[PDB]
């Protein structure tokens, strides 16, 4: 809703890959935020 | 090949495109402020569109 | 390809699809509260949309 | 691909699919409680739709 | 794909489907009490359709 | 695709299926008594239909 | 494809089928007593239709 | 009758090319009995 | 009119063979009474 | 494949039908005496026909 | 009684190459029993 | 395929049929004696129908 | 005179290449008689 | 105008050859008329 | 043929110019047709 | 009329077997109700 | 299956002839349709 | 498949027919004296055509 | 395909075809003098059309 | 708030085939967070 | 033979082979 | 293939288009003063239109 | 394929065609001076249509 | 944690595998 | 006069691009005459 | 205008080649009038 | 030469090859 | 000024996904110039 | 707004090369006025 | 070129900062574009 896909990450625009790791793709700070908060608790 | 016309009625209006597939995610969200117009297919990779906040709607049906 | 128009009239109205295939389940369930509109084609997975709770309807047939 | 409207005017009203094929069963009925709507479409599994109970009916024809 | 929307008008009224190829034969009867609506397409497998006892019909070539 | 709706007025009407190919024959006869409807499509194996005894026919023509 | 819709009129009312290729012959001649209905479609066999005798005929352009 | 010589044959419009000499063309009800005998005898 | 394919043969249930005798095919009652009737008199 | 009516309104009406391709003869010649209707398609190996004598004809433009 | 006797079969309106012999055609409810039954027992 | 009604108006009336192709050449022409009809269509072979003399016309343009 | 000259042939309008050299272009009732004597004699 | 090739000919029943000599291909009366006619005034 | 053909009323020739046969102008009509575009 | 195929089946979750005994194919309450009073009856 | 199988009231014998359960309408109606289609 | 219809209204009348593809000539041109009438498809080579001199003509579009 | 109706009102009328393609030039330019008609289809090679001077245009959508 | 637990779940309208056991339904939203948390974790 | 017997004998004979 | 026309009303209205594709970017965004229309096909790389600031919008769904 | 007509109002009209494809540059601008008409295809190579200064426009949608 | 983190906790931990 | 310069040539209504450097657009009738002329000279 | 295609050359009866020497083609006197006219003056 | 023979001629100059 | 910013530049309506790191997106006319002034430097 | 790719090049009328030299792509005035601007400024 | 460089009335140098030739805002206007998007 206030939350999209486009605000958890981003293709890495090197790789359309040392920039990403791999990923193909760059986590925001909102994705890291979620992901931090999920990990810590799990 | 279909299309949706929203007019943005209010600020901070959002359209939310749903994924084509299997499984059902928010892919991506536009946002609309008081009388910005977005037109959208709906596409290969695009099977649903959720308007939220005041908005007029134009469909293949009506109003 | 089809596709209905669902605009919620009340808050939690539940827009449901059943999934096209020789089994149907409820595959998703999309929530809208009053004023939301939610245009939704029917799909390579998805060929059953059901309606929960009070809202306007559009489709290719009528209201 | 054709559809129908089904919107229940009383509670327990009852969709039942029959399967397309050599031979027909009741595959799968889905419940509707006064109010609910469900859109469904004739799919490749699905050839015959009975609808059991008060309930308003749109389709390609008429109502 | 053609469909005939069948709405039982008395009890027991029966809607027999005849078989598609060389030969014909009854090869399913679908049985409907007052009230009740069967919506029927021609398939592969079915190529004529048979209404007994009291019942409305719509069709694309009307009622 | 093209069918006929054949409604018997009267007991015993008879709806004659001629065969579709260089030679005709009645392949197949129904029997209509009374108040009964036949949808039929024209098929592979059915090119001409043929109505004997007062009934209401209705194609995609007229009446 | 298209068809004809013959209702004899009077009795003995002939309806003749005529060759589809280089060379045309009566093929097949049905037979109708008054108030008899013949549908009738052109065939991959059948290019020419022939009605003998007063007879009321529906086609695709009119009366 | 329940089948008479007007339900089976039809005299030829035309007399010959359009009968092939056979001076009478078949109703469906003749060949339909006359494919059956044919098949079968 | 009266009487159709239907009345004459019916496709032997078995070969969709013994029961047809390769026949495919097994002859109505009605079937025989003309078949009978024509070859007596052929 | 498209088709003409003819309706002979006098005694000896002809239609006659020309070759499609290169060359351009009288193939065959039908006979309508008054009251007879003939209803052609243009076919593979008919591209033109000629009606001669007074006669009713109806075609996909008029008459 | 939650399911009858005339939801599962129906009399044969012709009767026999309609019905195959059996005199009496089957509903889709009773299919869905007889094709569950069959296929566990 | 598209064709012309050509309906002779006076005597001598000339349908002239143009050859499809870099060249065009005056490939047939036939005659029209008043009150004669010919319906032609354009075809592999012909691409430009000539009408000379008196006639009445019927095209999916017009009269 | 049961057909004519008129029903066989017909001036050319132009004068060829319309007529290919010929003056006369033919009806569909000349070609008839034409192809029908040209292939028997 | 009122003779076609129809009014000429008619296929040979037997081959779609001694019937038709060849000719595949019956010539008509009418046929005949013609072509003795130009056969020998040509 | 009769509505080509006659009798030559002479020799039943110059009449007829040896062909024993004179002609109708339905017989002139078709051979010259013939003639003018024949092989 | 009121029992369809849904009402006497499930699709394994695991197989689409040990859940549904191979099956595939989970049998639901009304089901057995159904087969049990058959085959002790039949 | 209580919709169907009641208990013999007499054997909780002749009254259900050995079958330990009688049955009802439903019961039957069941039974009947699947005897008489089975295999 | 497209056509024009042309009636030439005076004597004299030319249609000229321009050539489809990369270079453009007139590859024909055809003469209409007053009321002869001309129904000419655009075709694989004919791409244009000119109308000189006092006409009425028919199009897919008006007059 | 599509066609414009070209009819010059005064002398010296230009029809400019410009060429499809990745670049566009003028690659030819019909002249039209008072009172003539162009009916000329956009092609292959032409995919824009010029007009200078008065002139009255025909299209598929209007005038 | 900015997102409840109506916004990530939805109940079961039936109850199980139709939720296949979960006991709940899944919105949009729902598996968008799921699906980035299963990709990532 | 019947009128009924005959009609059909005659249509028989008249086209068999 | 869809196109949206879009007039501007008043200075730097901008119309920006959204990729086709599994993410969505603004790829392109087009400048309109007052009184400057655009015609924008929805096209293989785009398949939303945005429109800011005031504009006069006309679609196939209307305006 | 859809075209646009563009009448120029005023001199020095421009239309200015936009490239199909994943980047957009003005490949080609056209000059229209007052009373001057262009009509124009979307093509392989022309995605977007902008016009510059007084004109009057015609589309498949409206004016 | 607030509402909202347990919130999205419960939901991750009902559905995750 | 039968065909004057006007038939035949265009003037270039930009000038180039348009036409090429050539200075002028060709007719029908121009291209006619001109591809008649080339063809056989 | 007054001047076709047509009015120069026609497709060689013959080769739809001695006839029109490999042309294809034959010229008209209305042909060579211009290609003489202009071949002198060139 | 005709005001019409240069007419043709000027045309043909200026275009060939 | 013939050309000038604004026909060149848009400022990002979002702020990125949508500019990609840009902040601005570029008209028609933008690329024209500059692709034309890459191809030839 | 006032200035297309066409207004800056033109294709070589020679190679559809020393005329555009491998340039393919005769640059206009227009065009080398914006070139020369921007390397003498760059 | 003129709408872009003009020349440097001081040295026909700090005024043009050694390039010879100063600019108009429509010159600036090209080259902030150009150096802020080239390669
Ligand atoms: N592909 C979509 C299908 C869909 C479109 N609209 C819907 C509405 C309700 C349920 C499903 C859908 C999905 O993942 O679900
Ligand atoms: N697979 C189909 C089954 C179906 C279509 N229409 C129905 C109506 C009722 C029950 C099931 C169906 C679906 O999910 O849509
Ligand atoms: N033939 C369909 C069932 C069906 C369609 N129309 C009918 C009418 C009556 C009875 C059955 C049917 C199938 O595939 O199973
Ligand atoms: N002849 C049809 C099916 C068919 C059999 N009997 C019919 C009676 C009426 C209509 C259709 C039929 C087919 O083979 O495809
Ligand atoms: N196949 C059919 C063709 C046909 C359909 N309707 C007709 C009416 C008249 C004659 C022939 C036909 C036949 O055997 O004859
Ligand atoms: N083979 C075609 C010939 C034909 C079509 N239309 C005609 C009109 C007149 C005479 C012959 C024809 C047919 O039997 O129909
Ligand atoms: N071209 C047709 C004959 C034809 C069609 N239209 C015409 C108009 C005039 C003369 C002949 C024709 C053929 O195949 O033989
Ligand atoms: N050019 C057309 C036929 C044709 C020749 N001349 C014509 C004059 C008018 C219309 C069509 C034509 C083709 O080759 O297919
Ligand atoms: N093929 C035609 C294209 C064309 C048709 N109509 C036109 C009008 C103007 C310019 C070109 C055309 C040509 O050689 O030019
Ligand atoms: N190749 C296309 C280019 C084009 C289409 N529409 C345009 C509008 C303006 C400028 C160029 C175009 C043509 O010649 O038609
Ligand atoms: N999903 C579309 C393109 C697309 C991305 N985001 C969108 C937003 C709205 C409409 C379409 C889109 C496709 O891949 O084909
Ligand atoms: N996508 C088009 C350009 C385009 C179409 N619609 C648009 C709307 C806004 C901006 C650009 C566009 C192209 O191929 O280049
Ligand atoms: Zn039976
Ligand atoms: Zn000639
Ligand atoms: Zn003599
Ligand atoms: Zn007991
Ligand atoms: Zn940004
Ligand atoms: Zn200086």
């Amino acid at each position: 809703m206030v939350i999209a896909t486009d605000d958890l990450e981003v293709a890495c625009p090197k790789c359309e890959c040392p920039a990403c790791s791999g990923k193909g793709v760059i986590l925001t700070a909102q994705g890291y935020t979620l992901l931090d908060f999920i990990q810590k608790h799990l | 090949s279909d299309f949706v016309v929203i007019k943005a009625l209010e600020d901070g209006v959002n359209v939310i495109g749903l994924t084509r597939g299997a499984d059902t995610r928010f892919h991506h969200s536009e946002k609309l402020d008081k009388g910005e117009v977005l037109i959208a297919q709906f596409t290969e990779h695009t099977s649903a569109i959720k308007v939220r906040g005041k908005a007029y709607i134009q469909t293949r049906h009506g109003v």
